[PDB]
């Protein structure tokens, strides 16, 4: 059974793919169509699909097929058919003037692709030829022409070509731009042109300025586009054209036209003023996009040209006006957000100038920025509760993110204004605290929160008084309280240096740990406190653990929130004296162990699962941040834990999540204590070794790697870890036989382990159990993997192993015995079997081969290159020799990457 | 309710793993280049009722691209995906948007940044400016840690049905 | 080692307030907050900045160099 690639069959297949509900039917139809598109018969049937007899859904495939035949497979198209292929397209495009827009666009894309594929010399004047060819409808002909001319430059931005060809095309295209522009200018200038056309003109112009085109040439179309802004149907087109022509990178050099642009943008002000009043969001939004597009893209130059300081100021004001548009951003006005970027740039530019002139400009724009603070704090101010509750969830989130962006801009504003701003904020807040709406207080406090973290201690006079004000603030409303907590959390680093103030803020935060509505803030703040102010915290600690116990006893916090509290308590205990710390930790973990005992004895239940996970996680988090080493009783607790852990593991081995959670405790506890992790090593190796024999898990490999890197040098705890390593190697390699690509995580992690081991203790490779040949086989196979990070890790291992040769006889013999295959695999990878991103990770290996074993690499490369077209068929016989001669020399490491890049670029 | 969603974006992004994560609830560690289009129906429960999104999973690699734009026809909406750890994917975004608009102009599209869960991030969160349109919104999704899993489909469902109040069951 | 969107630079001038003017071997450089306070940069010192996508003129000081780069040949 078979279906020849004819129009009827292709059409039936299209109808099936587009309408048949069966998945496999679509998957079959689509494949048969994959064949149909590439098939030669396509050249005949495509046109027949474009006939008026068929639905647009069918016609479009006909157009797309052509587009793909030309774009993907241009090399196959014979030279004699060229003209025949061109002309045809044109004619069809003409027919689709009144036809479906989608198909017309696809055909124009196709013709553009053909043009670019024969742009350099074969089609000398494509633009002028299109113009002449188009000049039965007349208006639709112009529209089609404009669509083509619009698609032409963008299809170049995505056309994949070699550097020389790409440049050679870009030049000839730049030549054509100057022929396209007048056609656009004339069509716009003439009053006999309809809006439908003018839009296509603006879009065409905008599509052309996406390429690096001299602004001085664009000027006329800029003027016309500014004129078109008064028209309602042309606004969205003209604004995009204007912005795309102004915001372009090359426009920075042309200051002469950029100065002539300024008075035009200031002209839009009355249309902006009316739009803000009339509630026309689209218009004010567009006009603001224009204003900012000028501002942020030409600020430094506009300031440098001091002779027009008056204009720029006005511009700034306009932008300021767009910042202070009455109402809130999410709903009332879409404008304000767009403004933010500009402000930063201006600040930057003003700080970029030499100090002498910088003072001159700062004297002008400092009050502008002080006004910017008043504006931004008022807009970020929450609306009334009655109104806010009515906002769309999307709108609330929009305002949240928006508020984050403002919080970000205030951070730089502080870098500009300095302590004076802090003084103003403190004075305002004090004035407010000393009807009454929390929104204002929370606004100022939000500004203070945004700024506080970046504030230096050198000029921090406001901070003490601020901390003085914090308790005076009402905890009535939740948002204000959250802002308070976050503000404290930001003040943490300052609170560490001045522990006398801690007593005034601590109870305010500990109270918030009780309320469930503040969970995210409070805890975080507490963590941020405990992590920063640890040495001075122990006198207050008795109440902290007590309140932590009560707040945890009640189900006030979600689990993920509790975890942070466990980390916090870890940081807290890290400072306290040993005995008291052990007693307190025992007290806090005592209810947790009892619940763990209760879950283990019970048969594995779905309700019990999450309950066990919670305890395991709380333990892990408690262990992550508790470190008396300040780079241990935690080991004492770990020993007692080990039995219950073993029972729980015996009961819940099959559950992957629970197992991972159980391993996590050891992972964190090991990462925390470097040298103090030794007295638990013998017990840990037996637990992990049995766990890895049952089911392979990458986390276990990583843990073994950590144990290796930490405890290698200390021999006293080395013997048990050695057995776990060798066991792991035997289990992986045997698992790898069943499925190579089946478990990339395990492979990647294993490569990490072997690399760490090769670096830390090369002698370990001498042991007999490990199949040093099979390992090398697995790593050699790893470079072929489609998973990128696994390949990268294998490359890392390779990079580590090479200098170890000679120093270790196992590595030397292994490399001598199986060395050629590795270079074969690397050359295969460079040839085109690997992505271009990991190339630099591959090259490293090669470089190492030069640094460790020149004599072997010379012969290996020499032999590997001999067969014709080994890495790639495109490679010439002389190029193999140039790569050989280059790579041979005993050469810097960085140049090898460049050589490799050029080679792989040539191959692909 | 039936709505066709075309899932596009650069190759190796992890969109197939997202779809698989939603269909089976299992994250797949291994990466296989998707050939052509992978059509899978995903159904989400809502207070209005059940909404069905027919996901056409597009090839990202150029060589496996296949029919390409031909999948886009009749799509009510789209999801563009990029890898946070790789800048090139983000650089290619306007290209995917451009091809999508040509076939379907005003359809709601969601931009998704993935592998955010990964410690090292190549793309800062500040850079994203795609959501500046009314029919566009950005999300940080993590197919592994399941962070913001339903968010794109939720936003799309709301914008399509016409009910901003619509929530997931 | 340098990454994409990042150039290795050497300090040319000082602007203060966490800002420096420098000339990459391949612009204005900006050093941020606590990291900038912790490490003092000087003129003609080796550095490494990350290019900003919006403006090629401005970059962010990412790493302070203490010799290996000369051996690398970057
Ligand atoms: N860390 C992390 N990795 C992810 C995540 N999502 C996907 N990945 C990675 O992406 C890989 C899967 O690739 P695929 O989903 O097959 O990529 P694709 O969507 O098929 O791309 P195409 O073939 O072009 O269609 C996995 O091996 C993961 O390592 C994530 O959320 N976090
Ligand atoms: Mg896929």
């Amino acid at each position: 059974p078979a279906l020849d690639f004819t129009v009827e069959n292709v059409e039936k297949a299209l109808h099936q793919l587009y309408y048949d509900p069966n998945i496999e039917n679509k998957n079959l139809a689509q494949k048969w169509l994959m064949q149909a598109q590439v098939s030669p018969q396509a050249w005949h049937f495509s046109w027949q699909l474009l006939q008026p007899d068929k639905v647009p859904e069918i016609q479009y495939f006909g157009a797309s097929a052509l587009h793909i035949k030309i774009s993907r497979y241009w090399s196959d198209i014979p030279t004699d058919q060229y003209e025949s292929l061109k002309a045809q397209l044109f004619t069809q495009i003409t027919r689709f003037a009144s036809g479906s827009k989608i198909v017309l666009t696809r055909l124009c894309v196709a013709l553009a692709s053909l043009a670019l594929s024969m742009m350099p010399d074969a089609w000398p004047c494509a633009v002028a030829d299109m113009v002449r060819l188009f000049q039965v409808d007349g208006q639709g002909r112009c529209l089609a022409l404009l669509e083509l001319l619009t698609v032409l430059p963008e299809e170049f931005q995505t056309s994949r070509l070699p550097q020389y060809r790409k440049g050679l095309v870009r030049t000839s295209l730049a030549v054509e731009c100057g022929a396209v522009f007048p056609l656009l200018e004339q069509l716009l200038q003439q009053p006999s042109s309809p809006s439908c056309v003018r839009q296509k003109v603006l879009k065409c112009f905008s599509s052309w300025v996406q390429l690096e085109v001299p602004l001085q040439d664009c000027e006329a179309l800029i003027q016309a586009a500014f004129a078109a802004l008064q028209d309602s149907e042309l606004f969205d087109s003209s604004v995009e054209a204007i912005v795309n022509a102004i915001s372009q990178p090359d426009a920075q050099r042309y200051v002469n036209t950029l100065l002539k642009l300024i008075p035009l943008v200031l002209g839009l002000q009355e249309q902006l003023r009316q739009a803000v009043q009339n509630g026309d969001m689209e218009t004010s939004h567009g006009i603001c996009r224009i204003a900012v597009a000028l501002g942020e893209n030409h600020s430094r130059a506009l300031l440098d040209q001091v002779e027009h300081w008056q204009s720029f100021l006005a511009l700034v004001n306009m932008i300021m006006f767009c910042t202070g548009i009455p109402g809130h951003y999410p709903v009332n006005e879409t404008t304000s957000s767009l403004t933010l970027t500009f402000w930063y740039t201006l600040q930057d530019d003003i700080l970029s100038f030499e100090a002498e002139k910088q003072a001159v400009y700062q004297q002008v724009y400092r009050p502008v920025y002080f006004q910017l603070v008043d504006v931004l704090l008022h807009k970020a101010q929450f609306p009334s509760d009655e109104e806010y509750g009515f906002w769309s969830s999307d709108e609330k989130e929009q305002f949240r993110i928006y508020r984050v962006d403002i919080s970000d801009t205030l951070m730089y504003v502080y870098e500009m204004l300095g302590a004076e701003l802090l003084s103003n904020l403190y004075d305002k807040l004090g004035r407010l605290l000393t009807p009454y709406s929390w929104q204002h207080t929370e606004a100022l406090l939000y500004g203070f929160q945004s700024i506080a973290e970046t504030i230096d201690v050198n000029y921090s006079d406001v901070v003490p008084g601020l901390i003085g004000l914090i308790p005076r603030i009402s905890i009535s409303n939740v948002q204000l309280a959250d802002t308070v907590m976050f503000t404290i959390g930001a003040l943490s680093e300052w609170l560490a240096d001045h522990p006398v103030m801690i007593n005034s803020v601590l109870p305010l935060v500990l109270h918030a740990l009780g309320n469930p509505e503040l969970s995210v803030s409070s805890v975080s703040t507490l963590k941020k406190i405990c992590r920063e102010c640890k040495y001075d915290l122990p006198p207050y600690a008795a109440n902290i653990v007590a309140v932590s116990q009560d707040v945890l006893m009640k189900q006030i916090h979600k689990t993920s929130q509790c975890m942070w509290l466990m980390q916090a308590l870890g940081f807290l205990l890290s400072a306290l004296q040993v005995e008291e710390i052990l007693k307190n930790l025992h007290s806090l973990i005592s209810p947790y162990i009892q619940q763990l005992e209760k879950l283990a004895e019970e048969i594995p239940n779905p309700s019990n699962k999450l309950a066990i996970v919670h305890i395991l996680g709380l333990l892990s988090n408690l262990f992550t941040t508790l470190d008396i080493s300040h780079h241990n009783p935690v080991v004492v607790v770990l020993q007692q834990v080990f039995q219950l852990i073993q029972k729980v593991l015996s009961k819940w081995l099959n559950d992957a999540q629970v197992v991972e959670a159980v391993c996590a405790i050891f992972e964190k506890s090991v990462k925390t204590l470097l040298d103090d992790f030794a007295p638990m090593v013998p017990q840990l190796c037996e637990m992990l070794g049995r766990m890895y024999s049952t089911i392979p898990q990458a986390s276990a490999l990583d843990l073994t790697r950590q144990l290796v890197h930490i405890f290698a040098h200390e021999p006293a705890h080395f013997p048990p870890i050695e057995a776990l390593f060798l066991l792991v190697t035997s289990v992986t390699l045997t698992l790898f036989q069943q499925g190579p690509r089946d478990h990339p995580d395990i492979v990647d992690s294993f490569m990490q382990l072997l690399a760490q081991a090769l670096k830390r203790k090369p002698d370990l490779f001498l042991c007999e159990r490990l199949d040093v040949k099979a390992v090398f086989q697995c790593a050699v196979l790893a470079l072929k993997f489609p998973e990128a990070p696994t390949v990268k890790a294998s490359c890392g291992f390779f990079t580590e192993l090479l200098p170890r040769c000679g120093e270790v006889e196992s590595v030397g013999k292994v490399v001598q015995e199986d060395g050629r295959m590795l270079l074969i695999a690397v050359l295969e990878a460079i040839g085109g079997q690997a992505s271009r991103s990991l190339m630099d990770c591959f090259a490293d290996i090669l470089f190492a081969l030069n640094k460790h074993c020149f004599s072997l690499l010379s012969m290996w490369i020499k032999e590997a290159l001999q067969p014709p077209g080994f890495p790639s068929a495109r490679l010439s016989p002389e190029q193999k020799d140039t790569f050989s001669q280059q790579i041979l020399r005993e050469v810097n490491k960085r140049r090898v990457k460049e050589m490799v890049k050029e080679f792989t670029l040539l191959c692909r | 309710v039936q709505f066709k969603l075309v899932l596009v974006g650069d190759g190796g992004t992890g969109k197939t793993t997202f779809v698989k994560r939603h269909l089976t609830g299992e994250f797949e560690k291994k990466y296989v280049a998707t050939l052509g289009v992978e059509v899978h129906p995903l159904v989400f429960h809502t207070n209005r009722g059940p909404i069905k999104f027919n996901v056409w999973d597009t090839a990202g690699l150029e060589k496996f691209g296949g029919l390409r734009d031909g999948y886009y026809i009749q799509a009510q909406c789209a999801i563009i995906m990029f890898d946070v750890t790789s800048r090139v994917t983000y650089k290619n975004v306007p290209n995917w948007h451009r091809d999508l608009v040509r076939v379907c102009e005003n359809i709601p599209i969601v931009l998704c940044g993935n592998k955010v869960d990964i410690k090292d991030r190549k793309v800062k969160a500040k850079s994203i400016v795609f959501h500046r349109k009314k029919n566009l919104q950005y999300y940080d999704i993590s197919a592994k840690s399941n962070y913001n899993f339903e968010k794109p489909f939720l936003w799309l469902a709301r914008k399509l049905i016409g009910d901003p109040n619509l929530e997931f069951v | 080692f340098k990454e994409d969107g990042q150039e290795y630079a050497q300090v040319i001038k000082m602007l203060g307030n966490g800002r420096l003017e420098a000339m990459c071997f391949d612009r204005l450089c900006h050093i941020r907050g606590k990291l900038r306070k912790k490490v003092w940069i000087n003129t003609s010192d080796i550095i490494l900045v990350g290019l900003r996508d919006y403006q090629d003129n401005k970059a962010d000081v990412i790493l302070k160099y203490n010799r290996s780069l000369k051996a690398y040949g970057e």
